[PDB]
């Protein structure tokens, strides 16, 4: 019924372009608030 | 609620829908439909 949010930060030491950091890191739940929202698309905010 | 809501004049502010192509999901509500020219009639506003 609502939106779940998981997040974790990582101190990257590897090359930034043409690379995703290889390794394992589980993301802990941070916030989860009861909003009954219909969601079809989304957009970032830079 | 026939003695509380329904009264001497009647509260006619209770609207309800009848036509939609996107039906309801579990715990989901459409707040405003978008009714446009869905029919492809040449004469706009045909009788019937």
């Amino acid at each position: 019924g609502y939106f779940k949010i998981y997040s974790k930060h990582t101190p990257i030491i590897v090359r930034e372009p043409e690379d995703l950091p290889q390794g394992f890191s589980a993301l802990e739940p941070l916030v989860d608030l009861p909003i009954g929202i219909n969601i079809t698309r989304f957009q970032t905010l830079l | 609620s026939n003695k509380l809501d329904s009264k001497v004049s009647g509260n006619y502010n209770y609207l309800y829908r009848l036509f939609r192509k996107s039906n309801l999901k579990p715990f989901e509500r459409d707040i405003s439909t978008e009714i446009y020219q869905a029919g492809n009639k040449p004469c706009n506003g045909v009788a019937g």
